[PDB]
RNA sequence: GUGGUAAUGCGCCAGGUAACAAAUCAAUCCUCCCACGGUGAGCUUUCUUUUCACCAUAAUCCACCUUGGGCCUUUUUAUCGCGUUGUUCGGAGCGGGGGCUCAAGAUUGAAAAAUGCAGCCAUUGUUGUGAGUUCUGCGCAUUAAAGCAAAAACCUGGGGU
RNA sequence: GCACCGUCUAGGUUCCAACCGUG
RNA sequence: CCAACUGCAGACCGUACUCAUCACCGCAUCAGGUCCCCAAGCAUAGAAUGCUCUGGUACAUAGAGAAAGGUAAACUCAGGGAAGUCGGCAAAAUAGAUGCGUAAGUUCGCAAGAAGCAUUGGCUCUGAGGGCAACACAAAUUGCCAACUCAGAACUGCUUACGGCGGGGAAUCCAACUGUAUAAUUAAAACAUAGGUUUGU
RNA sequence: CACGAGUUGUUCGGAAACUGAGCACAACGUUAUAUCGUUUUGUUAGGAAAGUGAAGUACUGAAAAGGGGCAACAGAGAACCUGGGAUUAUAUUCCAAAAAGAAAUUGCAUGUGGG
RNA sequence: CGGGGAAACCCAGGUGGAGGCCUGUAGCGAUGCUGACGUGCAAAUCGCUCGUAUGAUUUGGGUAUCGGAGCGAAAGACUCA
């Protein structure tokens, strides 16, 4: 046989991220001292687009805290933002979109985006365009609070993480048909190299396992185990059930 | 006079791609390329930049949000929740 | 202010670039006024609560804690 | 440092230039055609106030009319007025009267006839109109789930020296 | 058991002092 | 310390020629391949196609010359008109512009140049379409001048006469469509596609 | 085929002197084996990688996180134009004091005016 | 911008210049003649005919991924005849 392009594609080599056009990645401000004991204020300066990516990012000017200098960082945007705004940054800080709090300040209820699911990463989860968490309960006695995320799956992270009020920008992205080959070409182009997609039966048996045969056909059954070597899980990994779903759709994801 | 019975601006496709798939499309082009209203300014004078950017004509504001509408729903849903729970707070 | 490419604008004279009022040759005088507007009426406002907040803290200096005293 | 009510004129930190796309309509240089005139050559049995060629002006400087943008001050506008071939602008300041600036042309000179060309120590020496051309200007709205490189080098300001 | 290493605070209250509070 | 004037000095490497029906690759001075700039006149919608001033060329082995049979970016053919052939293969054929006119079906966009009918030369005329100069309302007029297009009329002619330029209609099968693709025997009904669904996280 | 000749620059192209997709010396790690890996998402290395102006004749010693370098003869950058009767063959490169001539620009020194 | 309407809206004339739109050069390809040639002009070329020609378009230089490996809108195609 011949190595098979899932395999292939784990060596870097031609299928690496087209990155050129982007700008830096995207954060929240680093956890210091002023963030841990009062708050920061910022002024919003620009916002903009960024290829490969659906949501907007905000450019937010903030003063240095031991130098004299000025401080730009690079965000994702939450709906409403708007140039000029004032954010407000630290342990005592509004209930307004846009601000940053830590999460044991959010009152039970709300709706959050740019969660940390560690204190001090900068930002990890409920960051594509129209995306969110929402804060379900406290726990004081431990000091861990629960969410419900995207997927619909719970998450208990500590108290001290930090997130921003409000919903990520760019929603209803996913509603309008393409129509167009070269539409998705055009989409594609500022990601990277994996489309179009030709499929496995449409092979030959020295490059896939689906491949070969007087018809097109998958000759044996297309659900893999999960300790299947490299080339040899391919299809439907590991699937608990096939087929169409009736009735309610549970949870994906581990358990 | 009208040149068109409900096509619209996807006259551009012929015949191609379906009706269903163009009829679901033009309602969100249309929204695309309309002109919205500004709150800061009192007037009609928005316009989409690129997916998710909204840019004022006349005054120098840039807004972020909706891809194909100025405001998404949830986001007003969103706005008077915030809004009361901070009243609560303060 | 002119449009002048490297050498030029290196060879011109300075006020072939910029204009006698404060920032010139950075803002505009529309910016310019409302800088200096913004500027006086913030620090006044700011003067007048932190009056407000002194004033209050020595009413209460003469006051009950020395009015209705105890020791 | 110093003038003008003003737009603006004269002696470490923060911004800007470098620095970026389409169409439309105008487009300059330059090319082509035509009208009028000067010089040389061709045809001429006949006809032809004729047919053909030529009539050029580099960088760099001085001084200072037209078009297109931005703005100031005075009179204060409204269903209404201003404007494009074109999808628009106005109490967040329209129009009119006077100005301030920027971009691109123009017009004076200097260079520069002392040069070049053509007949032969002498002659000549050109000014107007159409058409086409992407420089440039229309300042930064082409599809877009596509939104259009970076740095050196340089420029101006805020501060204190 | 008693010493010593052993200490200072914005604010909130009732001239000191004390109680809260915790940079 | 700051122009500006003046004096002196201003190093290194490249630079001939070629860029192709003979200078490069293909065993060769090989009808193959090889990126960029400048680009005239007339016909005409014109970087189509035909002919021409400037610049370039007459180099590709020739001469004599009615065999048969060939090759052609060469022509005609009475009467019939696909009877030829696996099969209308090949050839013929249609043709520009303007006015009128146009079916079933349909995702309402198309189908459509559907189909079809009519006109067109030459000459001498006529009309329409502009510019800027000279509280009182026919400056609602005087003069000067450019550039081409369209429309109408009289007279007159055809041997239907350069180039260039769709044949059309009724149905069945397959694939939605634009695209890709076996360099050197396969361009398709194969691959891709938008759209639909499932899986892991 | 033989003999003898021909390519001239302060300003033209490159370099001196930019950064890009990228490369990989040092450092560190790995391997019986360096002839292996990491090395731009602001950025090397468990990592002490700065050698300077200024003040006070070289000397001497306060500040400035993130080592050294390469990669575009179509991107960025870049101070010069015409005339020649001046070649057998080079020319925005040659021309001699009336430089045929007219400019622009860099370094360092004079003096004239002003600080 | 004209006409109609109680209203909701309807009918008509212009302007504008969209599209993996149509005819057609250069460019990029390669359907048929099962034409030429088949000790060739040529170890794949020539003629006429034909597809596409604003886009999932064509092209120069630089740069990145190879030998049981690479790359592939997938033909076991292509990796210096
Ligand atoms: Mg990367
Ligand atoms: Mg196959
Ligand atoms: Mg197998
Ligand atoms: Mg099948
Ligand atoms: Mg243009
Ligand atoms: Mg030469
Ligand atoms: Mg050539
Ligand atoms: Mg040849
Ligand atoms: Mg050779
Ligand atoms: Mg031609
Ligand atoms: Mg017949
Ligand atoms: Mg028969
Ligand atoms: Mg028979
Ligand atoms: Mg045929
Ligand atoms: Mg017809
Ligand atoms: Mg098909
Ligand atoms: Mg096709
Ligand atoms: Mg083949
Ligand atoms: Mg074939
Ligand atoms: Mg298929
Ligand atoms: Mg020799
Ligand atoms: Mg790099
Ligand atoms: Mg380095
Ligand atoms: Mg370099
Ligand atoms: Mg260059
Ligand atoms: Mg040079
Ligand atoms: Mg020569
Ligand atoms: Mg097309
Ligand atoms: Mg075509
Ligand atoms: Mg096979
Ligand atoms: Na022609
Ligand atoms: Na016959
Ligand atoms: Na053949
Ligand atoms: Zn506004």
């Amino acid at each position: 046989g011949k190595t098979v392009l899932s395999c292939r594609k784990g060596n870097g080599s031609v299928y690496q991220v087209h990155g050129h056009k982007r700008l830096g990645p995207a954060k929240l401000r680093i956890l210091d001292y002023a963030e841990r004991h009062g708050y920061m204020r910022g002024v919003v300066k620009s916002i903009e687009h960024e290829a490969g990516r659906g949501a907007a990012l905000a450019r937010v000017e903030f003063r240095h805290p031991y130098k004299f200098r000025r401080v730009k960082e690079l965000m994702v945007a939450p709906e409403g933002m708007f140039t000029g705004q004032s954010v407000f940054c630290g342990q005592k800080a509004p209930l307004a979109i846009g601000n940053v709090l830590p999460l044991g300040q959010i009152t039970e209820g709300c709706i959050v985006c740019n969660v940390e699911a560690k204190p001090g990463d900068r930002g990890t989860l409920a960051r594509a365009s129209g995306d969110y968490c929402i804060i379900i309960s406290h726990n004081h006695e431990t000091g861990r609070t629960r969410l419900k995320l995207p997927s619909g799956q719970k998450k208990s992270v500590p108290s001290t993480s930090r997130a921003m009020i409000g919903i990520i920008s760019g929603g209803g992205r996913i509603e309008k048909p393409v129509l167009k080959a070269g539409n998705s070409f055009y989409r594609f182009r500022g990601k990277r190299n994996c489309w179009p997609k030709v499929r496995g039966v449409a092979r030959n048996p020295v490059e896939h396992p689906h491949g070969g045969g007087n018809h097109q056909h998958i000759g044996h059954p297309s659900t893999v185990s999960r300790h299947s070597p490299p080339g040899q899980k391919v299809g439907l990994i590991a699937a608990r059930r096939t087929g169409r779903i009736r009735g309610g759709k549970a949870v994906k994801g581990a358990w | 006079a009208k040149r068109t019975v409900k096509m619209g601006v996807m006259g551009r496709y012929g015949t191609r791609y379906g009706a269903n798939p163009r009829k679901r499309a033009k309602k969100l082009e249309v929204s695309q390329h309309a002109k919205h209203f500004c709150s800061f300014c009192g007037k009609f004078a928005f316009r989409r930049k690129a997916v998710g950017i909204w840019r004022c004509d006349g005054c120098s504001k840039t807004v972020a949000g909706g891809a194909y509408t100025l405001s998404t729903p949830n986001n007003s849903t969103v706005r008077s929740t915030v809004r009361r729970l901070r009243e609560l707070a303060k | 202010t002119k449009a002048l490419r490297h050498i030029d604008a290196r060879l011109a004279s300075r006020h072939e670039k910029s204009v006698s009022r404060a920032y010139g040759g950075v803002l505009s005088h529309d910016q310019v006024r409302d800088r200096v507007v913004r500027a006086f009426l913030v620090e006044e406002q700011r003067i007048v609560k932190q009056a407000l907040k002194e004033h209050s803290k020595m009413k209460l200096s003469h006051k009950r804690t020395a009015n209705k005293k105890k020791s």
